[PDB]
């Protein structure tokens, strides 16, 4: 903030309205001037504001973890990490899919054997060892996965 | 807290209502706390009432660390087969018993509270499935709503007497090695005299009830992962306040 | 009220106050006492009675002070007579008579203003969408 | 107060057994062995939990036997429950060593 | 909140009207709040309005 | 009242999770003879029948914690009759075991 | 810490007790303005933590 | 730490025992002042504990 004392106040001859602001041009080439030997022109130094980002990152981190969501979903980005210290990182988010596989498989069962029993099929009705299946939730490449299926 | 012999038909009101409900609403009250704990609210070691502006941030700063362990711990912990030793198939009963009950999603649950409260209940009690024959049927039971007396608690398999709060909060059923009174209560602690005590026969043997300790300790503490960390989590949280202070108050020039 | 009574001043200034030298000596001796209640911050209810001896000899000193030099000359010549005065006071006190008035502060003259950003703050937030699940205690 | 707090979310992460980047911070690239021994508490805790919990599955799947009849089950106190695996360790060296074994 | 044996037709509209429908708007506004938050108008702990 | 607050925010427990970290490592798979592949079919028995594979952990954290533990063999009578001794663990702050050496 | 010198002292009139803490607003937009020219506002540093 | 100076002395009434310790609020938002325009506040540097 650029500050001014001991200028010549009392100008503008009690300042109007209807536009007066002359808006006093201030360009790189301008020399900017006071008659008066006793005027001071500084500046007010500003906020950094890398505390405010640091903190934020740290929040955004806290809130991944609390959701077992990677960190890299929400803030940051994920550094080159092998295959094993890939499966331990995103470890917690596809142990929390599985167990909400768990209990979301537990009510598709009860749904589908509901409706089995709503069409007769007496059978279906009564058969709780079927299951539902869920399609894969895990993060690895098609290479490895493939060369180690293959191998087994 | 001695415990009787025997229970009498005509004693089990006089016991329920003098000697194991205040109990139960002890542990409660504890059990409570522990729970509301583990869901993000942590203990405020410093109270700086009336201000409401400094208490926002205080709740701002608040975070289920606790909740986040328990939660960790309980995604690990699943259970897929029951064999024989030396078999490579599971029992066909003990499994079918499993199955049937549902055990593959209530074992989280139970994992939970045993996590969570440092103990854990399974009742087990008898049943008829849709085919007959006889089915046993597997309810896992919260800390909070099971008062278990042990005669031994270190080296015991089953209590002596369980005081089960149903989870309507209506009725509370007294459970012995043989039978089970049920009592109803329409409200906390009132156990009015013209309800006549029902008493059930599930003739297992033994109290039904079997506990899920998670720490083994010879000293009968059965510690939860909610207490015992308690202290870092509120020192996490005091942390997080103090930041949260000073850039509402001195973040800017 | 004054802090201090008209026959202390009396026996200070070994003087008898007579007609309008002693209405005009009550209400300097009234003028100081409300200068003293403030600076000090202590209302004495009983002004004679609980207040101490040198809240009492503060106020005799500035009484005097302004009771024979009411107009703060520097010097004053009659004739052959001079006499040459030191500074007066700022107010009614020195700096000394004023740090005996300001001992009954706390934290030694320390103050603290208590600022805020204009939020109203909602601690509730966040817990009213709550719905009660279980037996209810 | 950010150095601070990732130094309390540290320690609580070490006393809870709990691996440090589930709580703080990112998990940096680490070997096979590397990650087994940094994950080694977890797993071992995991372990004595699942000993505990297994005790308390046997004894509870004793007592359905011993309600139904079954009196084999009810006594065979040598059966165990089986829990899934719980390491931490990629597809391809698990099969990789599984197919060598 | 004690759930009766069983709703005869005729008393379908008091239940309805007396013990059903309170509880249920009770729970509508709390699970409206949980709704509004997963849209992106998380609560407000401090509130500075007239600016 | 405001430092003692602090003071108990400061404190964790660090021995107990040393004590922890050294029991859950402390496991007992099998009891063998000399030279044999096979488990000691009475000893192993006895072992599996007093749930040794639980309380060992508890036994273990005992001897860790306050620098010894005690286990307790009495004569009993298992389900089938015959001769089943009872092993239970015994904390030292209920024992007091006086030896000559 | 905030720390100012030469202000107005005698101020809130014997300071009371039934809140009168107007909390005066210090916000990112206001001034802080004192008339006396002798007044001296500044900050006091704080530690490190890092050691 | 924290050093006053030309501060009002003599104040606290010849300090007393049985609590009579006021602890003066200094929070995060507090502004602390002092009347007398003599005094000055400072802090002492900490010692760094790398070494």
């Amino acid at each position: 903030v650029k500050v001014a004392t001991g200028i010549d106040d009392l100008s503008e001859d009690a300042t109007p309205e209807e536009q007066q602001r002359a808006k006093l041009i201030l360009a790189q080439d301008d020399i900017l001037m006071h008659g008066n030997h006793e005027a001071k022109f500084y500046t007010l130094p500003e906020t950094s504001l890398d505390g405010f980002i640091a903190a934020h990152t740290q929040d955004v981190e806290i809130l991944a973890n609390n959701a077992q969501v990677p960190v890299w979903i929400l803030n940051g980005q994920l550094a080159n990490l092998s295959a094993d210290a890939l499966t331990a990182a995103t470890k917690g988010t596809i142990q929390k899919l599985y167990e909400r596989q768990v209990t979301f498989g537990a009510a598709h069962n009860q749904v589908l054997r509901l409706a089995a029993h709503v069409e007769g099929d007496t059978e279906g009705a009564r058969d709780f060892t079927a299951s539902v299946s869920w399609q894969d939730t895990s993060v690895r490449s098609l290479a490895q996965a493939v060369d180690a299926y293959g191998k087994a | 807290i001695e415990l009787p012999d025997a229970i009498s038909d005509g004693e089990v009101r006089k016991l329920v209502e003098n000697e194991f409900w205040p109990e139960f609403v002890r542990r409660r009250e504890k059990l409570d706390r522990i729970a509301q704990w583990a869901r993000g609210e942590q203990p405020d070691y410093l109270i700086q009432n009336a201000n409401r502006e400094k208490r926002a941030l205080l709740k701002l700063a608040k975070t289920p660390w606790l909740g986040l362990v328990v939660t960790h711990f309980t995604q690990a912990l699943f259970v897929d087969g029951y064999r024989a030793e030396g078999s490579k198939e599971n029992a066909k009963g003990p499994w079918q018993t499993w199955n049937a009950n549902k055990m593959q999603s209530k074992q989280i649950a139970i994992h939970r509270a045993a996590l969570t409260y440092g103990y854990s209940y399974a009742r087990v009690l008898p049943g008829v499935a849709l085919d007959g024959a006889n089915q046993a049927e597997i309810h896992g039971v919260s800390p909070r709503r099971l008062l278990a007396l042990y005669e031994d608690q270190i080296n015991d398999e089953y209590p002596k007497y369980a005081l089960e709060l149903a989870n309507n909060g209506k009725t509370v059923r007294l459970y012995t090695d043989t039978d089970y009174y049920e009592l109803r209560m329409p409200s906390p602690g009132n156990f009015p005299n013209e309800q006549v005590i029902k008493k059930v026969h599930h003739g297992v043997g033994v109290c039904p009830f079997v506990r899920y300790v998670n720490m083994m300790d010879l000293d009968g503490f059965t510690m939860g992962e909610v207490e015992y960390l308690v202290p870092v989590a509120s020192k996490i949280d005091k942390t997080d306040y103090d930041r949260l202070l000073a850039q509402h108050y001195n973040s800017w020039k | 009220a004054g802090l201090a009574t008209i026959d202390e001043l009396q026996t200070l200034m070994s003087t008898v106050f007579e007609d309008d030298a002693l209405e005009q000596a009550q209400l300097v001796l009234d003028i100081v006492s409300s200068w003293a209640r403030v600076v000090s911050g202590q209302m004495w209810p009983d002004a004679p009675a609980n207040v101490p001896d040198d809240v009492r000899a503060v106020v005799l000193q500035a009484s005097r002070r302004e009771l024979k030099n009411p107009d703060r000359v520097i010097s004053r010549q009659m004739g052959p007579f001079n006499v040459q005065y030191s500074q007066p006071p700022d107010g009614f006190f020195y700096p000394a008579e004023l740090a005996i008035l300001k001992r009954f502060k706390r934290s030694g003259g320390l103050m603290t203003v208590s600022t805020s950003r204009g939020e109203e703050g909602r601690p509730w937030a966040g817990k009213t969408a709550y719905i009660r699940y279980g037996d209810g205690l």
